[PDB]
């Protein structure tokens, strides 16, 4: 299988979970995280960081009683992955192609929003500097 | 959990 | 999306391979008809009309206007798993597709194995002939 | 056609 669509595979998502806290006993296990579409992408700041592979919503501050699916609908309710009630290899090619398409769109919107924020913060610094010059 |  | 290796599963990609295909309107073996049959255009200098099934890797030449690619396919490679697929590519299950591709990966190994053996026999034939000439 |  191509490296690009591995995130669609639950077993692969589980694998990303390296030194994940919260194991047996907790509702937010790696297996339940992965089931919910989450991937482990730990920083150094927050080695607690989980990201949906489909909508790219990033969540941290995970609580052991948190239901991953429930944390997921709440924070990213429009995510199409949540509506997929089918296992991967039972997916139709048309259905899959159409999902991978929306995921690609989801990725751009996230990158686009990030760029917008960086630009706006840069703009605010410039303005401030110029305001200060007038004085 | 919480939104970064 | 499909990587370069899986593009041939797409009818429209196969169609796009046919460049300078002689048999167009009026003909039974149009690029579209060839592609629907699973063929891709893989021309050489020696054989400019050389076409090959993407799935079972059978190569056919000497195409004629009234040739029906499907029938030429069943005829020269009856066991091809692509022939059995009766539904469109996009209605295939991912499991089903992955099975088909396992068959295809095997078909390519088998084909590469046959070539290596044919080449091996060719080389041995030259050695024997050279031995005979020196035995004289 | 026929086999190469
Ligand atoms: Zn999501
Ligand atoms: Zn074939």
């Amino acid at each position: 299988l191509p490296p690009a669509w591995q995130p669609f595979l639950k077993d692969h998502r589980i694998s990303t979970f390296k030194n994940w806290p919260f194991l047996e006993g907790c509702a937010c296990t790696p297996e339940r995280m992965a089931e919910a579409g989450f991937i482990h992408c730990p920083t150094e700041n927050e080695p607690d960081l989980a990201q949906c592979f489909f909508c790219f919503k990033e969540l941290e501050g995970w609580e052991p009683d948190d239901d991953p699916i429930e944390e997921h609908k709440k924070h990213s309710s429009g995510c199409a992955f949540l509506s997929v009630k089918k296992q991967f290899e039972e997916l139709t090619l048309g259905e899959f192609l159409k999902l991978d398409r929306e995921r690609a769109k989801n990725k751009i919107a996230k990158e686009t929003n990030n760029k917008k924020k960086e630009f706006e913060e840069t703009a605010k610094k410039v303005r401030r500097a110029i305001e200060q010059l007038a004085a | 959990a919480v939104p970064i």
